[PDB]
């Protein structure tokens, strides 16, 4: 999977390397293990524009988000 | 680069026997009764002083009573003795006892020790996990009222190895032995090989050899000569080594800039594109096959998958048995044993991590230690310190838990059996000592 | 008397002396035996 902690954001990746012989063939993409640390920190910046936040909060037909 | 031959052959050993006269009537006795190498020794030297391949041979010469040259590496003497001699140590444990008392009479006469009575010394002996109890009744007679012996404990001889590391006698750590025949994964807490926890694995290195003269005998069936067993173990020690990782090994093992250095080839004793065919490389390497020289007919091209004999330790699937390999059972152990969950280890737990012997004969191969601790730092949560330790020798050194039981007399004297003990009791007795076997039930 | 009896006779013979122990005794887990210390097939595929 995928978890951001502030965002919250959920994305799944798909099936480990490890269970990839349960069935000779099915539909799970088997992706392997990361290499790294579960835990990724960094810090970033946010360009943004006025006009950016405007039209972020003035939707005639909302769900910008989804 | 040219082809190098490689030559098969184990050479004969022109000086046997030594022993000594002088001895101690009051120093013990210490033996390890090993399946590929019986070791022997009194208890003031630090190593062993006999080590013999546990193996003998009824020689027969015609006009001299045809009993000759039984015990020891006499039979490495002779290439044909070499070949007839039975070692009497069967899959669980041996056969053949009286074979066995024949072992035990030759290396009394090799401690140099002049007979009073049975025997005047305690007799310090090695004994499989989970032993069968006709098996230690065997032992209580054929030690007993055999010989004669003042006293005698049996324990498994990898937490023997455990406590010679670790000679406080109370530490916590995890102990895996790769021994001749089985292998083993025991817990240990508080200096206590608690032995409901134990696993084993029914591999060994029997097994190991066993698998590779199969593979390398469906590899190429139509072979002119044939090869011995002992070039088998000669081939086996030489070229393998464990993988750091098996999974994305083998893809890359077959690929052609591989095979210039991970191919050796073996020569044996004698007096449609090849780049696109991967049944030349597997067959005959990373050189083309000239198919009319007598070398190449010969020529053993293994390690295409030098691999994947001692990689059946970590997955015992391909060696036909059911068992869980020794990372799962690492899993099962160190996160869902004595208090610890997944996500929580407990502080026995942490203490076991921190201490981990692997020992036996089969811990020869390079490359077992790295594959370990990536293997346990893979399930582990981050920040569990690792620390796991090698021998110089890991298959010599259950004789110095020998010498260290036979050092520490206050521990001594708890494991040591009595002939009052054993006539009172039976031979339905055993000691539950921490460093030994416990009973069947509680 | 001294004959040589099987390996694989000798751990049928251990398994049908702890079957009738516990036989006797239900009508008792054993803590460690021969059987008992195997380890189980794995779960992973």
């Amino acid at each position: 999977i995928y978890i951001e902690a502030n965002t919250g954001a959920v994305k799944r990746v798909g099936r480990s390397d490890a269970y990839a012989t349960e069935f000779d063939l099915e539909t799970e993409e088997y992706v392997p293990l990361p290499k790294g640390e579960v835990h990724k920190k960094k810090e970033i910046v946010q360009d943004v524009t006025l006009h950016d936040l405007d039209v972020a909060n003035a939707r005639p037909q909302g769900g910008q988000d989804v | 680069k040219a082809v190098v031959i490689d030559d098969p052959p184990l050479r004969q050993t022109p000086e046997p026997f030594d022993e000594q006269s002088a001895y101690n009537p009051q120093s013990p006795i210490a033996i390890d009764f090993g399946s590929s190498k019986l070791r022997a020794g009194f208890v003031n030297h630090a190593t062993p002083t006999h080590i013999f391949p546990n193996a003998l041979t009824k020689f027969r010469d015609r006009k001299l009573n045809k009993n000759f040259t039984f015990v020891g590496n006499d039979t490495l003497l002779d290439q044909a003795v070499r070949s007839q001699s039975r070692s009497p140590f069967d899959g669980p444990f041996v056969t053949n006892w009286n074979l066995t008392e024949e072992i035990l009479d030759y290396t009394f006469h090799h401690l140099g020790v002049v007979p009073d009575n049975g025997i005047p010394n305690p007799i310090l002996l090695t004994e499989r996990l989970a032993t069968v109890q006709s098996q230690r009744t065997n032992w209580y007679q054929i030690l007993f009222e055999t010989y004669n012996v003042p006293g005698v404990t049996f324990g498994i001889d990898s937490l023997f190895s455990f406590y010679n590391y670790n000679p406080s006698g109370n530490k916590t750590g995890l102990v895996i032995s790769c021994g001749h025949e089985d292998t083993n994964v025991i817990p240990v807490v508080d200096g206590a090989g608690i032995l409901t926890d134990a696993k084993r694995i029914n591999w060994g290195g029997h097994q190991a050899v066993d698998y590779l003269n199969d593979l390398m005998a469906l590899k190429y069936p139509y072979f002119p000569t044939k090869m011995s067993y002992l070039q088998y173990e000669t081939m086996y020690k030489d070229y393998c080594y464990v993988s750091r990782n098996y999974d994305e090994d083998i893809e890359k093992i077959l690929t052609l800039e591989n095979l210039d250095t991970n191919d050796v080839v073996v020569e044996a004793p004698f007096t449609y594109d090849w780049r696109n065919s991967i049944l030349h490389l597997f067959l005959r390497g990373p050189r083309p096959h000239d198919s009319e020289n007598i070398h190449e007919q010969h020529q053993m091209h293994l390690n295409v998958e030098r691999i994947r004999v001692p990689e059946v330790i970590f997955q015992p699937t391909m060696g036909g048995q059911d068992q869980a390999g020794i990372c799962e059972l690492s899993e099962t152990i160190l996160l869902k044993k004595f208090g610890s969950q997944p996500g929580k280890l407990s502080q026995t737990s942490i203490d076991m991590v921190n201490n981990v012997l692997i020992t036996g004969g089969n811990a020869k191969v390079p490359g077992l230690k790295e594959r370990i601790v990536k293997e346990f730092t893979g399930f582990l949560p981050t920040g569990t310190n690792i620390t796991v330790n090698m021998s110089s020798d890991p298959s010599l050194d259950a004789w110095k838990g020998m010498a260290a039981l036979a050092r520490n007399e206050e521990q001594y004297r708890k494991t040591v059996i009595s002939k009052k003990e054993y006539e009172e009791y039976g031979p339905e007795y055993i000691k539950e000592h921490k460093l030994g076997n416990t009973k069947y039930f509680e | 008397t001294r004959r040589h009896k099987s390996a694989r006779q000798l751990i049928s013979d251990e398994n049908k002396r702890i079957n009738a122990l516990l036989t006797k005794a239900n009508k008792l887990v054993p803590k460690a035996t021969y059987f008992s210390v195997e380890a189980p097939p794995s779960i992973r595929p």
